[PDB]
């Protein structure tokens, strides 16, 4: 039988990354020419990332470790306007590499929760030399880590366990949610992605709104909706790798003022899971399954998607 | 026709902005097609 | 207007060639409608019209664009960040030729990076190549 599966969640929760993993795991994967197409995306992500950190230097009033960087920053901003989008000229990468090594920029980078910064900023910037080496070919991880804001509703199909999947990827920003209704008919299962590391961030659409609070409202509305009574709903607490690092320095109380547990992966992670699962005011009747995930980890996604398919199979009697 | 549905006066941003589909929560899935929402 | 084969293949050279072409934008729109993201192309053209249209209608046009693409919950609400929007909404208080430049660039890149790539691999585009004279 055919399975209509919806990937829902707030912006930047990991949805499209999950779709890439389906391509790698249950489809054709990525060819050389396909990987080469991500170069412009990656170079674009890299430049946007460093520019945001440079801008936050003034916004958070952080001083550079070396004053000579003030001039490098000015020049980077200028070049950013003249260079062809998606390119990384020798002169630009040399400037970016010097800024990245500055102690002030690093202090600013560590305070990323205070502004808007791509998730993979560190990943790309810390290895910029490899990315600008002649003959560079994006690896699968480089592709999975890339960032492209999705707009609209996109379908992808693949077979697994004798099931024909029709997986729908949607955009998560507020403006994109007006379109979600268009794929609510005959939904077999819903995977709701929550970015665990969002607990101390604010929305790109509304700088006053905490990202996790937004996800909670969305899950609350989705899991208690009449239209999904017969739908299997699975909660993916995504970005556990980023969360694992962030919980060491940023208190969960930033999101949940009452949290009295320790700021550790297990305890804080479970607390967040509980806050989401208890929004199901029908928990008695139907249960919501959950998994801690790392969407950029192929083996983790392969394993979790297998358990999701089992549920769907088990649920379809 | 999705924007011609009555009863939108009085509801907060939680519906009009955060969870848009909630404005149609009084409708069955088969009615969404009938009333041109989808 | 039936595009020649060379013209349609040129739409794949880069996004700029596709969107700068009347037939290209028409073909791209059929695709965006399929993905429910047609408001992006609609917004881009509305901006181009505001800039190079009758400069005496700027005020009207800007108010209409705001009502249709920018207002919270707008029928064709576009996907831009809070800052860009703030900048645009403030500028709209006192309209002008290039008042939507920030928003337009953001939306342009949105289509280029996401929708355009899929367009070139879609049945719609492959068919345009087929029927190409
Ligand atoms: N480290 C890390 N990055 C992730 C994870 N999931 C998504 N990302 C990255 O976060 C950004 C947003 O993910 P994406 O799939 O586009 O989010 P979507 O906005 O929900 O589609 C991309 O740069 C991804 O590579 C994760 O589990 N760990
Ligand atoms: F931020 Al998204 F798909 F939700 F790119
Ligand atoms: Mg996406």
């Amino acid at each position: 039988r055919t399975v209509k599966l919806l990937l829902l969640g707030a912006g930047e929760s990991g949805k499209s990354t999950i779709v890439k993993q389906m391509k790698i795991i249950h489809q054709d994967g990525y060819s050389l020419e396909e990987c080469l197409e991500f170069i412009a995306i990656i170079y674009g992500n890299t430049l946007q990332s460093i520019l945001a950190i440079v801008r936050a230097m003034t916004t958070l009033n952080i001083q550079y470790g070396d004053s000579a960087r003030q001039d490098d920053a000015r020049k980077l901003m200028h070049m950013a306007d003249t260079i062809e989008e998606g390119t990384m000229p020798k002169e630009m990468s040399d400037i970016i590499q010097r800024l990245w090594k500055d102690s002030g920029i690093q202090a600013c980078f560590d305070r990323a929760s205070e502004y808007q910064l791509n998730d993979s900023a560190g990943y790309y910037l810390s290895d910029l030399e490899r990315l600008v080496t002649p003959g560079y070919v994006p690896t699968e991880q480089d592709v999975l880590r890339s960032r492209v804001k999705t707009t609209g509703i996109i379908e992808t199909q693949f077979s697994f366990k004798d099931l024909n999947f029709r997986m729908f990827d949607v955009g998560g920003q507020r403006s994109e949610r007006k379109k979600w209704i268009h794929c609510f008919e005959g939904v077999t299962a819903i995977i709701f992605c929550v970015a665990l590391s969002d607990y101390d961030l604010v929305l790109a659409e509304d700088e006053e709104m905490n990202r996790m609070h937004e996800s909670m409202k969305l899950f609350d509305s989705i899991c208690n909706n009449k239209w999904f009574t017969d739908t299997s709903i699975i909660l993916f607490l995504n970005k556990k790798d980023l969360f694992e690092e962030k919980i060491k320095k940023s208190p969960l109380t930033i999101c949940y003022p009452e949290y009295a547990g320790s700021n550790t992966y297990e305890e804080a992670g479970n607390y967040i899971k509980v806050q989401f699962l208890e929004l199901n005011m029908r928990r008695d009747v139907k249960e919501i399954y959950s998994h801690m995930t790392c969407a950029t980890d192929t083996q983790n996604v392969k394993f979790v998607f297998d358990a999701v398919t089992d549920i769907i199979i088990k649920e379809n009697l | 026709f999705g924007d011609d549905i009555p009863g939108m006066e009085g509801l907060g941003t939680d519906i009009t902005v955060i969870c848009p589909w909630e404005a149609f929560n009084h409708l069955e899935l088969h009615e969404l097609a009938q009333y041109g929402i989808i | 207007d039936i595009p020649t084969k060379m013209r349609v293949e040129r739409w794949a050279f880069n996004f700029s060639e596709l969107i700068r072409d009347p037939k290209g934008r028409q073909s791209f729109q059929h695709f965006l409608r399929k993905e429910f993201s047609g408001e992006n192309l609609g917004f881009w053209e509305a901006c181009e019209d505001l800039k190079y249209g009758d400069q005496s209608k700027v005020k009207e046009k800007a108010e209409e664009i705001y009502k249709l693409f920018l207002a919270p919950g707008a029928r064709r609400w576009i996907n831009i960040d809070g800052k860009t929007m703030d900048i645009t909404v403030k500028g709209l208080k006192h309209p002008h030729r290039y008042v939507l430049d920030a928003a337009q660039t953001h939306i342009y890149m949105l289509m280029k990076k996401d929708s355009y790539a899929r367009y070139l691999k879609s049945p719609i585009y492959k068919e345009m190549l087929a029927k190409a004279i």
